RNA sequence: GGCACCUCGAUGUCGGCUCGUCGCAUCCUGGGGCUGUAGUCGGUCCCAAGGGUUGGGCUGUUCGCCCAUUAAAGCGGCACGCGAGCUGGGUUCAGAACGUCGUGAGACAGUUCGGUCCCUAUCCGUCGCGGGCGUUGGAAAUUUGAGAGGAGCUGUCCUUAGUACGAGAGGACCGGGAUGGACUUACCGCUGGUGUACCAGUUGUUCUGCCAAGGGCAUUGCUGGGUAGCUAUGUAGGGAAGGGAUAAACGCUGAAAGCAUCUAAGUGUGAAGCCCACCUCAAGAUGAGAUUUCCCAUUUCUUUAAGAAAGUAAGACCCCUGAGAGAUGAUCAGGUAGAUAGGUUGGAAGUGGAAGGCUAGUGAUAGUUGGAGCGGACCAAUACUAAUCGGUCGAGGACUUAAC
RNA sequence: UCUCGUUAAGGAACUCGGCAAAAUGACCCCGUAACUUCGGGAGAAGGGGUGCUGACUUCGGUCAGCCGCAGUGAAUAGGCC
RNA sequence: GGUAUGAGUAGCGAAAGACAGGUGAGAAUCCUGUCCACCGUAUGACUAAGGUUUCCUGGGGAAGGCUCGUCCGCCCAGGGU
RNA sequence: AUAGUGAACCAGUACCGUGAGGGAAAGGUGAAAAGCACCCCGGAAGGGGAGUGAAAUAGAUCCUGAAACCGUGUGCCUACA
């Protein structure tokens, strides 16, 4: 574990806000479409916060155009420019997957202004 | 190109260009060259490597005195490596994780974990009979063959102990070299336990 | 992992509303097939006024399945459903909108003009 | 599944080689000197390690 | 890991906290070895309890020990009753205090007659 | 089909499932000759058995038709391989009915619904795992490789090049890349699964005297999560290059036979096949191999004995704590020359805000104290507990003949 | 091997046959087809509600608020066409 | 009729016990205590049949009890309607 | 005494069967009990002595005491077949 953790503490990075499963994110997502890369901001509700250290993931969960779609993104990977809070959700557990089942205003979560 | 460590466990790194990759972690401690053989007294060329430095009263007098001529402490793991350039090694001479670069091809060999007695299903890879349907038939190994031999054929695959086998796995990437901490990052998965014997050679293939 | 009798929403207006999956394309023994991999699919159930009806054997690209894909950078893209979009043999899709998101993982394949048409690309 | 012949002599005293008991790890106590079991509290005068347990 | 003794789990949860209270309460018992190896950390860990001394570590040993007189005596008058939830923290608790671990030692006896179960004593200190 | 030779003091019958294995009159892939072979596709014959050789609809079916694929979707043998391995739909045991035949009981020249599949493996065989002794002094390691096993498949796209070829249409050989299918070896960092002495929520009832806080039972009561471990559907890797001898085939030079001729001498090319190359096992390989290192020539009695016996040496084990190992043995990590396990103290994963208070509210409840409390297996420290004290076993090395 | 619990994606592809298992399941309310011997078919089907706390009641509700993923929060009570 | 082989093998008949103390030559198995657990339209309380001494008390441990046994619906001696 | 009655012995018994009915096994210390006082190990069983006897390896499962079967000692042989 200890050796592990220093092979790997140069790669975390230092700009993660404080955010947990239930808050709203805006991932800075790259994405490269050929010779040019841009910035896609993919937004919506954090579900799952799992791992340690530099494998730590999590997963945010959006309804674009009818459809909820899931994004895992490694935490401290290079490709996510800025991880943006945008509001904090009161939840009670930590994995948020009844929210798959839920829709519309079934699926809303109060806000908490930490 | 060779070198002993121990396997220390799996993690992940991000490489140039953003891309996430899963390691595993060797440490390999200085190795030791212990004895060199030649033609002319054992009719092979190799070289006798030691790792992983041994508390004195774990030891022998036999091995104490096989490790003197290198002047080195008791050694836990001895191997030989073969098809090297003798000449450039002697006894006593230190090998170190920086023989590796990062971007060389190696094959890993190491014992792959012990799973104990297990069934041919889980042993070979084999197909259940139904679960339902009047089956009697579940996790059995087929059968054991035609009536006219009056006999099995040998490798009819039956239940057994399972892994504790030498296993190598062939042209993995060695992604990072960290000599500070004798440590060795191998791309992508290798056999054993952690903490068990490991060992690193430049592919055979390249 | 879309395997035969597996069946898909239709992420267009081809007509076909749902499909069932007949082959995964690709190779003798098969089983699965993923996003951005073709499938030839029956359409079980057609909308009344289009032009793929019911009964007729379609060949279909998928387009989400809830299990998505991973890409190089570590990260992953699930949707809530298993999606295909109905394609001529030149991969041009037979309807004339996309309906819902759309993997990344389309382009890559060269279905550019279901990626151009769908309102969003994930 | 039955026998087909019955078993020999010899062959079942064969089987029966390592069919035996052993008597491992007998030492005197260092209190009373009676035999004793390692590791194990001696049953004749009660003490274990030197000392009266 | 942790040994399943021959029961299910609630029946052995049930058997260890029958065990580790009559270590509470008569300070050495005679068990099997496999009962022994594992109550001696159930009952380390009770002790450790004690040790906090705090309501909120009284309450998590009372989900274990049970409810048992532990003693009677005639301190004050012939109805001074006390439990072993209680001496676990008037008594064990305190004469702990200064140990860092290791309460109990098990000591290998002889093997039981109707069993050949290998028998031993445990005991604290 | 013929015969009636083993079996009627019983050799279980179709199809399927599981497991394959072999033949080659080869389905695919590899090599090649001829072609009524322009090219691209093909035909036909030769060599070749290394690997590969799909999932569905109907039917008990085999078969076959069909759907959709595929490089292909080969044909056969093994008691039409495999029922002390499974199934039991079909094969008319007893029931019942239809058609039919019969005066009839009944029956099939036919159908229909329903109908008990026993066996604790002794031996050989097979797959694993130990003990003994051997290997010629006794030990601890490292090894060579006789021999054996495994692996062996293939698609698509780009490039050469819209080039050679062709009137057009179409469209390559060889060479160079990329990327897949199936299979397969490992592993759990990732995505997931499981996770019955991890965390939380919640129902009924019962107990801890009551409140509060908890325990018991209800499938782990149920529900939501989840660590280690074990795992796939997850991840990584693999069948890469390359030699040697060959098959069919093609020669070269060359005579018999002034010519011709691949052959007779001589010499070459030539396949996914053979032997290697790659992976694993491996000297019980009784042919018992080799190398490095350690112990070192003891005592007594018999005796020229390769004598018997006794302490030991190097060393090993008993016993004990264990696990990365495990049915048990075994293996490996340790035994105070100590971190081997437990506890303890810090962490972490995980759960998601403990109890006790306080504040608000009529109250359910919310906020706060405070990312709290809890926290099996994960990590790091720490001799607090237990690995105490001891015992057993274990050499003194034959002879003959070279040489030195 | 038996008995039991949970399973990614798929969902009968299994198989002689959905065998087995899964799912349905209580109570209240809305609603309920062909056909019929007019009784039935029906519990057809398909839907909604269910906890807690106050206020208010025509005593069945109504309004309001509150908590959870989930309220016949466990157990036991049709799968349907 | 005796005795083998298979074997020291199958099996030991649906479930919770734990510890302290006692008794004794000897106890996982007998007694006592404590907590725990199980049945409770019952695994409770009666009673007909059937059995026919199995009831009680004191002793016993050959056999019977699928292990053990100091215990028993067993054995011995007394009694009981 | 596997004969001879089914029954030499408490046999038409035990035992089996609702019943009719079926139906066993089982003889031998010694001349005489002189049936091993007493001692020793053991809770007993059982042994070892000491005795009785011509003999107890005639000790009541008692004359003789075969074989299968089970074991102990060991002269020779056996771990490349
Ligand atoms: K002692
Ligand atoms: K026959
Ligand atoms: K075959
Ligand atoms: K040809
Ligand atoms: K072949
Ligand atoms: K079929
Ligand atoms: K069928
Ligand atoms: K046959
Ligand atoms: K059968
Ligand atoms: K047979
Ligand atoms: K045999
Ligand atoms: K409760
Ligand atoms: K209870
Ligand atoms: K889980
Ligand atoms: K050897
Ligand atoms: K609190
Ligand atoms: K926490
Ligand atoms: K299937
Ligand atoms: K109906
Ligand atoms: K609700
Ligand atoms: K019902
Ligand atoms: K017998
Ligand atoms: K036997
Ligand atoms: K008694
Ligand atoms: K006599
Ligand atoms: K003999
Ligand atoms: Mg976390
Ligand atoms: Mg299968
Ligand atoms: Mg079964
Ligand atoms: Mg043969
Ligand atoms: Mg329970
Ligand atoms: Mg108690
Ligand atoms: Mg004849
Ligand atoms: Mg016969
Ligand atoms: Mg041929
Ligand atoms: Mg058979
Ligand atoms: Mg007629
Ligand atoms: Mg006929
Ligand atoms: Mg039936
Ligand atoms: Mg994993
Ligand atoms: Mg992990
Ligand atoms: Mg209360
Ligand atoms: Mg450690
Ligand atoms: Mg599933
Ligand atoms: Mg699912
Ligand atoms: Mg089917
Ligand atoms: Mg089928
Ligand atoms: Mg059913
Ligand atoms: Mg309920
Ligand atoms: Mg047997
Ligand atoms: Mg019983
Ligand atoms: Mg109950
Ligand atoms: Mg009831
Ligand atoms: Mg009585
Ligand atoms: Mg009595
Ligand atoms: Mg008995
Ligand atoms: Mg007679
Ligand atoms: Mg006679
Ligand atoms: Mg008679
Ligand atoms: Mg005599
Ligand atoms: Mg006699
Ligand atoms: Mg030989
Ligand atoms: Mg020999
Ligand atoms: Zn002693």
């Amino acid at each position: 574990n200890p050796l592990i953790q220093e092979l790997t503490q140069e790669q975390l990075r230092t700009d993660i806000p404080a955010f947990r499963p239930g808050d709203t994110v805006r991932v800075h997502a790259k994405v490269v479409e050929g010779t040019r890369e841009r910035i896609q901001l993919f937004e919506g509700v954090v579900i799952k916060r799992r791992g340690a250290g530099i494998s730590e993931t999590y997963t945010v969960r959006k309804v674009s155009n009818g459809v909820g779609v899931e994004r895992t993104f490694p935490l401290h990977t290079p490709r996510v420019a800025q991880i943006e809070v945008v509001r904090y959700g009161k939840v009670r557990r930590a994995k948020l997957y009844y929210l798959r089942a839920l829709h519309g205003k079934a699926a809303r979560i109060k806000e908490i202004r930490r | 190109k060779g070198i002993l460590g121990k396997k220390v466990g799996m993690t992940q790194i991000f490489t140039e260009s953003g891309e996430l990759i899963p390691v595993t972690v060797v440490e390999a401690t200085p190795n030791v060259v212990l004895q060199v053989k030649t033609v002319e007294t054992d009719g092979y060329e190799a070289i006798q490597v030691g790792y992983q430095d041994k508390r004195e009263v774990l030891s022998n007098k036999p091995a104490k005195g096989h490790v003197a001529k290198a002047n080195t402490a008791p050694k836990r793991f001895i191997k030989e490596f073969k098809n090297v350039e003798l000449g450039e090694y002697e006894v006593g001479k230190e090998i170190k994780v920086d023989v590796f670069q990062a971007g060389d091809v190696v094959d890993v060999t190491g014992t792959t974990k012990g799973k104990g007695f297990q069934g041919a299903i889980k042993r070979h890879g084999q197909s259940r009979g139904p679960m339902s349907h009047g089956s009697r038939y579940h996790r059995r190994p087929g059968s054991m063959g035609p009536v006219a031999p009056n006999r099995v054929f040998k490798n009819k695959r039956l239940a057994g102990r399972m892994g504790g086998d030498r296993v190598t796995i062939q042209n993995l990437e060695v992604v990072k070299v960290d000599v500070e901490r004798n440590v060795i990052l191998i791309k992508g998965n290798i056999p054993g336990a952690k903490k068990s014997l490991i060992t690193i050679k430049s592919a055979v293939k390249a | 992992m879309i395997q035969q009798e597996s069946r898909l929403r239709v992420a267009d207006n081809s007509g076909a509303r749902e499909i069932l999956t007949i082959k995964v394309l690709g190779g003798s023994g098969r089983k699965t097939a993923n996003i951005g991999d073709v499938i030839v699919a029956t359409v079980k159930q057609a909308t009344p006024g289009g032009v793929v009806k019911k009964g007729e054997v379609v060949k279909a690209v998928i387009v989400r399945t809830k299990s998505g894909a991973r890409r190089a950078d570590g990260s992953y893209i699930k949707f809530d459903e298993n999606a295909a979009v109905i394609i001529r043999d030149d991969k041009s899709p037979r309807g004339t909108r996309i309906f819902g998101p759309v993997a990344r993982e389309l382009r890559e394949n060269n279905f550019m003009k279901i990626v151009s048409l769908a309102p969003e690309v994930l | 599944a039955v026998p087909a012949r019955r078993t020999s002599k010899a062959k079942k005293a064969k089987r029966r080689t390592h069919y035996k008991l052993t008597i491992k790890g007998l030492n005197a106590c260092s209190n009373c000197g009676e035999m004793k079991k390692s590791h194990h509290v001696c049953p004749a005068c009660g003490h274990y390690d030197g000392k009266d347990v | 890991s942790y040994r399943k003794l021959g029961r299910t789990s609630s029946q052995r949860k049930a058997m260890l906290r029958d065990i580790t209270t009559d270590l509470i309460i008569n300070e050495r018992i005679v068990t099997t070895e496999a009962r022994a190896k594992e109550v001696r950390s159930t009952v380390e860990k009770m002790i450790t309890l004690g040790k906090r001394g705090d309501l909120h570590a009284r309450r998590q040993a009372a989900t274990f020990v049970r409810n048992e007189v532990a003693s009677v005596r005639e301190e004050d008058e012939s109805i001074v009753v006390e439990s072993a939830l209680q001496k676990l923290f008037n008594d064990l608790g305190p004469r702990f205090a200064e140990r860092q671990g290791g309460y109990t030692r098990i000591l290998k006896t002889e093997p039981r007659r109707g069993d050949a179960a290998p028998m031993v004593v445990i005991e604290f200190v």
